[PDB]
């Protein structure tokens, strides 16, 4: 399962 | 003078922290991180204790950087024609908690407990200093791998702490609380507690629970990894849909799951070295 950062 | 007081090295993290460069304070060879913020890009401004107009980020950093804490401290700052330059501590060696969790997967609960505790203490420090971070997430936490100490970074979405309602938000949406998604209104402390529930799930499950607005406001928490009943209870309490149903920081730290925390040096020796 993909895991990603999220922008502010 | 900036270039005359610091040796400036290369970009840190390839821009992933912002315009942050490695540096060394010439006067004592102290390692520093040098962060640049463009005036044109600054949405929120504040006044220093002496009335000087500076980015809110500098205001908040200065407020939390007195004394020792689990926050990367602002050591100095400079104004340039088109930017502000921030001199920060640079612990070494470091890995941010997002990369740490990606590489190691879901953390053992003993390790998550130690990390989460240190994050609670650092957020309490910020609040006690009058500062609301508003962007608590694993990407904004550095691990000092040798000392086992966690450090909060990036107050660029923060605000002065107030007890009245907030109607603005520029932090990370998947860590933001349902009352923000639904009503664009939140109070600082209960919104922080929500983000801490997201962070704790992230630590013990290996990734955050919600990716979509419907999941944030839906109120169902599915556990994708084995997590103790006491830990599930704390997470679900922090992620109560109504803000008044969430624990206070005192209630989080008195929770049964949080007892018998490791010390930072014990954490490093057991889990990080
Ligand atoms: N080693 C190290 N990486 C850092 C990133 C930021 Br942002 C601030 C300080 C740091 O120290």
């Amino acid at each position: 399962r993909k895991r990603r950062r999220h922008p502010s | 003078p900036l270039e005359s007081q610091y040796q400036v090295g290369p970009l840190l993290g390839s821009g992933g922290f912002g315009s942050v460069y490695s540096g060394i304070r010439v006067s004592d060879n102290l390692p520093v991180a040098i962060k640049h913020v463009e005036k044109d890009r600054i949405s929120d401004w504040g006044e220093l204790p002496n009335g000087t107009r500076v980015p809110m980020e500098v205001v908040l950093l200065k407020k939390v950087s007195s004394g020792f804490s689990g926050v990367i401290r602002l050591l100095d700052w400079f104004e340039r024609p088109d930017s502000f330059v921030l001199i920060l501590e640079r612990p070494e060696p470091v890995q941010d908690l997002f990369d740490f969790i990606t590489e190691r997967g879901a953390l053992q609960e003993e390790l998550a407990r130690s990390f989460f505790w240190q994050v609670l203490e650092a957020v309490r420090h910020c609040h006690n200093c009058g500062v609301l971070h508003r962007d608590i997430k694993d990407e904004n936490i550095l691990i000092d791998l040798n000392r086992g100490e966690l450090k909060l970074i990036d107050f660029g979405s923060g605000a002065l702490l107030k007890d009245t309602v907030y109607t603005d938000f520029d932090g990370t949406r998947v860590y933001s609380p349902p009352e923000w998604i639904r009503y664009h209104r939140y109070h600082g402390r209960s919104a922080a507690v929500w983000s801490l529930g997201i962070l704790l799930y992230d630590m013990v499950c290996g990734d955050i629970p919600f990716e979509h607005d419907e999941e944030i406001i839906g109120g169902q928490v599915f556990f994708r990894q084995r997590v103790s009943s006491e830990c599930q209870h704390l997470i679900r309490w922090c992620l109560a849909l109504r803000p008044s149903d969430r624990p206070t920081f005192e209630e989080i730290q008195n929770h049964p799951w949080m007892q018998d925390v490791l010390l930072p040096q014990e954490t490093a020796e057991i889990h990080l070295h």
